[PDB]
């Protein structure tokens, strides 16, 4: 029986296993290859994954995600209690732990955080049961950096609840390294600094390693990043060119901007495989046809500062390791923000050249490197 | 060169490389396991892929999906209209009664085939390949619906040749997941023991296909093989958007039938809806504009859309009971039945599947990537650098083919040569006595076998250069018939005998006359590829000149204001914000639509002083480094 890598994410999570040599990233049952963190609640079922997150807009006091911020932490925790100014669910207090309160079955029932996660858990557990055909029993999770050992052991009870043998808890950064076979070049000392942007979260991790043996040098979190920024930009952009052209102002139209935007989102996608992306929108405000188009680097220029400040973290991780950027051996991107040309210019431009690991979807890489681990764990 | 497996599903297609010690799924330019298998036409460009999906919505009059189906398509075939009800461009009827697609391109109307269609997406593909691997790729296996016809496989492996490839075979599709599955799994029956009974089932856009496999270690052999052509995805999709077509005329009072645009917005629409329910047992469905000004919003049950699907699905165990009977056996003997194709994610189905089986459903394989995996794999089989461990398989061969010849002094002149429910590839030896040159071919034994309106004659063969030895009565011709590896109709040698002793005397030349293509008219059609290639190609160029200047620009700018702003003088600096300034605005003019030549000249003016500054800077950043070591 083979063990399996799982990224318990704040708001998806991934699950894969070694087989034949290569690490197989293990798509559900719907056919995604990440699987939301989300557990929802009902008048009748529990609804875990893709079924959660769908319908999330139709019960949000009674649809469960980001458990990961709750998670090892006590409920005077102050960033517990910032957090939950930005949740539709009620966190309630038990003893200084804190439990997500919810409708279920026509009952009111409160959660542990190790509760929600281990049913994110479990249904990766099943996923990797689904694929290889037999129980699954074993597994690496993975956690950010940061996380304190009560953190850490918080996790590891939410995979002894789910039915797994927590192998190991490991780092984050530390995965998507191994993921890239950076623990594999012996003795001496290197210096890898992963940056980790997507999902309006952003961390980077510089490690130091050594004959395989991992040291976390510095985290450095801009926390807030990678959204509706970027988006408003190009919407403001847009709003002025009609303005510029048709001689009207389209600012204060409710429906028209969300139209705009739709279009500005999908135009923003387009940009980080093409050079340039068309907006077509029909009788967009008064009967009045938009086709434009915008370029790559256009959309650079609008969100200049906004990509620039991406470099903060990496010169704070930087100063908090004690290293010049000339220091840095090895370059490690995940998360989905990084797929952004931009993005990758930058730092490599900031890093005088270096290559980046960057091949492996920057989404799965830390799935892929828990997943080594685990097969090395059992060998 | 590194073997190249191709999935090309009416969706999407899949791509797949033999290389290190296995096989991998190559990834295209947005990162996509899969590539949209769309062929679109702009007045500057062909949209392929990827591209031509993002186009698709506002060039839907010149954007060609649906490619593997108006392969060899009769224009007035029967069921011509089940598959034109799914295009949204215009098609039209070839020279040869065929079917292509008239479109606006390059700002005239062009009317390209199926196969030169099928080509450019076969060449993009190509190309996201060898992008990939920065190898060279020269050979394909293309995976095809085992109900792809004899001229349909012929159709397509011209298609790759037209792409530059060598179509090495053309192979069932799910017989590639079946082989797939065969090289992957470590603990297959291995001597005197049972075969392992494996059913696969792919539903994917269009298609439910059903084939039942024996395996043993190092082998499979096909048992039984059913499909439905007309049960897919897309049946569902077009379901939802006629239910909704018709709730919206009461509920908006709009008519979305007589609007193409509006009709289309729902249709996209209608397949997220029906990929909730697969999940999620209630899903609202809520499309914003669909025409002006007017917002829609209702919803949808899964056991509503069960219900729209009633009459398709009446017809949902039949691939599994057919493939049964012709392997001859029950549904019992089945040891494991393997899911894959992406509409077998529909609750209702794999309830179906499950309940004709009698058993549970096996979910081992990566359903989107099994099929172009196997055929990657066989694609290896085929390079002359032999390093795959071996696989052996078999095919079922449904119908009975016979081959004819000009009688002369044979007391028949036919015979049945490969049977109904027998294997291939397969070879049969026969020797005819020959009085001089003759004709063959090969046809169905019996035409009630086969799908209706088939021609009867598959290929016909001219042998000549039979010469009569000094007893001029009779000569021996020893023939080899061949059906090859893609269970296609073959002669692939022909020679008189009897030169105390039989021996060769006279190597016979061959003409084929077959499904495909003249060399003349191949060549014709890899001619207008080639131009098409290079037209895009330099479209795709100076967009990136272009964008790599008006990104320079505002590099540059910044520089000067921070890193470099002491490494320059006043003279210098101004002049180059001058010139950058006034780049700028000629983006706007004449440089809003100019030549490759012009915007790598105009960066190299700035790029020639900008540097000046650059290499200033660098020095005292290595001079700062002298000073630190
Ligand atoms: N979770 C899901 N629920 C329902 N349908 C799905 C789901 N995921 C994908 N599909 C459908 O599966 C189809 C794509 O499947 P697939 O990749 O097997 O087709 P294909 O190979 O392009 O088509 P074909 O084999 O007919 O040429 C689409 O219609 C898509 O909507
Ligand atoms: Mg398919």
């Amino acid at each position: 029986a083979a063990a399996i890598g799982i990224d318990l994410g704040t708001t998806y999570s991934c699950v894969g296993v070694f087989q034949h040599g290569k690490v197989e990233i293990i798509a559900n049952d719907q056919g995604n290859r990440t699987t939301p963190s989300y557990v929802a609640f009902t008048d009748t079922e529990r609804l875990i994954g893709d079924a959660a997150k769908n319908q999330v807009a139709l019960n949000p006091q009674n649809t469960v995600f980001d458990a990961k911020r709750l998670i090892g932490r006590k409920f005077g925790d102050p960033v517990v209690q910032s957090d939950m100014k930005h949740w539709p669910f009620q966190v309630i207090n038990d003893g200084d732990k804190p439990k997500v309160q919810v409708s279920y079955k026509g009952e009111t029932k409160a959660f542990y955080p190790e509760e929600i996660s281990s049913m994110v858990l479990t249904k990766m557990k099943e996923i990797a049961e689904a694929y290889l055909g037999y129980p699954v029993t074993n597994a690496v999770i993975t956690v950010p950096a940061y996380f304190n050992d009560s953190q850490r052991q918080a996790t590891k009870d939410a995979g002894v609840i789910a039915g797994l043998n927590v192998l190991r808890i490991i780092n984050e950064p530390t995965a998507a390294a191994i993921a890239y076979g950076l623990d594999r070049t012996g003795k001496g000392e290197r210096n890898v600094l992963i940056f980790d942007l997507g999902g309006g979260t952003f961390d980077v991790s510089i490690l130091t390693i050594d004959d395989g043996i991992f040291e976390v040098k510095a985290t450095a979190g801009d926390t807030h990043l990678g959204g509706e920024d970027f988006d408003n930009r190009l919407v403001n952009h847009f709003v002025e060119e009609f303005k510029r052209k048709h001689k009207k102002d389209i600012s204060q139209n409710k429906r028209a901007v969300r139209r705009l935007r739709t279009a500005c989102e999908r135009a923003k996608r387009t940009l980080s495989s093409s050079t340039q992306a068309s907006l077509e929108i029909d009788s967009l405000f008064e009967g009045i046809d938009f086709y434009t188009s915008i370029t790559r680097a256009r959309f650079e220029e609008l969100c200049s500062d906004l990509f620039r400040s991406t470099l903060e973290p990496v010169e704070k991780a930087l100063r908090d390791a004690k290293l010049d950027k000339a220091q840095i051996h090895d370059l490690v991107l995940v998360g989905g923000s990084t797929r952004i040309p931009k993005v990758q210019k930058l730092l490599q431009d900031f890093f005088n050249g270096r290559d980046l690991n960057k091949s492996i979807n920057p989404d799965e890489a830390v799935a892929y490197g828990a997943a080594v681990q685990a097969a090395i764990l059992m060998g | 060169s590194t073997p190249f497996g191709l999935d090309l599903g009416n969706n999407n297609s899949v791509l797949a490389v033999a290389r290190n010690r296995g096989i991998d799924i190559v990834v295209n330019e947005v990162s996509n396991r899969s590539t949209p298998s769309v062929v679109g036409f702009g007045p500057k460009n062909r949209y392929l892929g990827e591209t031509g999906k993002n186009k698709q919505t506002s060039n839907i009059k010149n954007t060609v999906a649906n490619l593997k189906r108006i392969i060899g398509l009769d224009y007035h075939h029967p069921d011509f209209e089940q598959e034109s009800k799914h295009f949204t461009s215009k098609l039209v009827e070839l020279d040869d009664k065929k079917t292509g697609a008239e479109v606006r391109f390059a700002g005239e109307k062009h009317v390209f085939s199926a196969t030169q269609l099928a080509a450019m997406f076969i060449d993009k593909v190509k190309d996201t390949v060898k992008q990939d691997t920065k190898a060279n790729i020269t050979d394909v296996c293309i995976a095809v619906p085992p109900w792809y016809t004899e001229e349909q496989r012929y159709n397509i492996a011209d298609a790759a040749r037209i792409a530059g490839l060598n179509p090495v075979r053309i192979v069932n599709d799910v017989t590639a997941a079946g082989v797939s599955y065969g090289i992957f799994k470590t603990d297959l029956p291995e001597g005197e023991e049972k075969p392992r009974i494996v059913a696969f089932v792919d539903i994917g856009h269009s298609s439910y296909t059903c084939s039942i496999m024996a395996f043993k270690k190092g082998q499979l052999k096909v048992l039984g093989t059913a499909c439905d052509k007309h049960f897919g995805g897309r049946d569902f999709d077009l379901a939802i958007t006629e239910h909704f077509a018709d709730e919206f005329k009461t509920k908006y009072k709009i008519d979305i039938r007589e609007n193409p645009k509006a009709y289309n917005r729902i249709l996209t629409a209608a397949e997220k809806l029906k990929k909730v329910l697969s999940a999620n047992t209630n899903a609202p469905f809520s499309v914003e504009s669909v025409m002006n000004d007017v917002d829609v919003s209702s919803q949808l049950s899964r056991e509503e859309l069960e219900e729209l699907v009633k009459p398709l699905l009446e017809r949902v165990t039949e691939p599994v009971t057919k493939a049964l009977a012709q392997a001859k056996l029950s549904a019992e003997e089945v040891d494991f039945v393997e899911i894959i194709g992406g509409t077998t994610r529909i609750p209702t189905l794999k309830q179906s599947i499950s309940e004709a089986f009698g058993k549970p459903l096996s979910t081992t394989l990566n359903q989107d990537e099994a099929i172009a995996k196997g055929a990657a794999f066989i694609c290896a089989i085929h390079s002359p650098t032999l390093r795959v461990r071996p696989f052996k398989f078999e095919d079922i061969h449904p119908y009975s083919v016979s081959y004819s010849w000009d009688k002369q002094v044979e007391d028949e002149d036919h015979m049945e040569v490969f049977p109904a429910g027998s294997s291939f590839p397969s070879t049969k030896l026969i020797t005819l006595n020959r009085t001089g040159d003759f004709s063959m071919a090969a046809s169905y034994t019996d035409i009630t076998q086969l799908p209706p309106n088939t021609p009867e004659q598959i290929a016909n063969w001219e042998i000549t250069g039979v010469q009569l030895p000094e007893g001029q009565d009779s000569v021996p011709v020893k023939l080899k018939l061949r059906c090859d590896p893609s269970g296609l109709h073959t002669i692939e040698e022909a020679y008189t005998i009897e030169d105390t002793k039989t021996v060769k005397k006279d190597d016979l030349t061959i003409v084929a006359h077959t499904f495909g293509l003249d060399a003349k008219k191949l060549n014709e059609l890899i001619e207008k590829e080639n131009e098409m290639l290079a037209q895009d190609k330099l479209v795709a160029e100076t967009e990136d000149r272009k964008n790599t200047l008006e990104e320079y620009i505002y590099t540059l700018r910044g520089k000067l204001e921070e890193e470099y702003a002491p490494f320059a003088s006043d003279a210098e600096k101004t002049k180059l914000q001058g010139m950058l300034n006034k780049a700028e605005e000629w983006l706007y003019d004449e440089g809003f639509d100019s030549i490759k030549a012009k915007y790598i000249a105009k960066y190299e003016e700035l790029a020639s002083l900008g540097n000046i500054i650059r290499g200033r800077y660098l020095a005292k950043e290595e001079e700062k480094k002298q000073a630190i070591r």
